């Protein structure tokens, strides 16, 4: 259970990754929009 | 009809300098291009080509 706890704590580091990647996509569209 | 005859006064005489000067006015004037617009029209060139080749090829 302690090790499962460690896995759970990182699984939401994934949620931040998901957000950062979404931010990167909006940015990349900005680059394409602005020449 | 009056148009098509309104052109009736002889083709004017030329001078090298003026023609060269105008086509120079078409020389470097600015690398102002809109990448989104050129990319969109690129995509449409692509879809036109693909649709056409599929049409006649019929495969």
């Amino acid at each position: 259970e302690t090790k499962v706890d460690r896995i759970l704590s990182s699984q939401s580091l994934i949620q931040t990754i998901k957000n950062d990647i979404v931010g990167l996509k909006a940015g990349m569209a900005t680059l394409e929009g602005m020449i | 009809e009056l148009l098509c005859i309104m052109r009736l006064w002889g083709h004017p005489m030329l001078t090298a300098s003026q023609a060269a000067g105008k086509v120079r006015e078409s020389m470097c004037a600015g690398k102002v291009l809109d990448f989104p617009t050129i990319m969109k029209t690129l995509a449409f060139f692509h879809t036109i080509l693909i649709n056409g080749y599929r049409r006649k090829h019929h495969g």
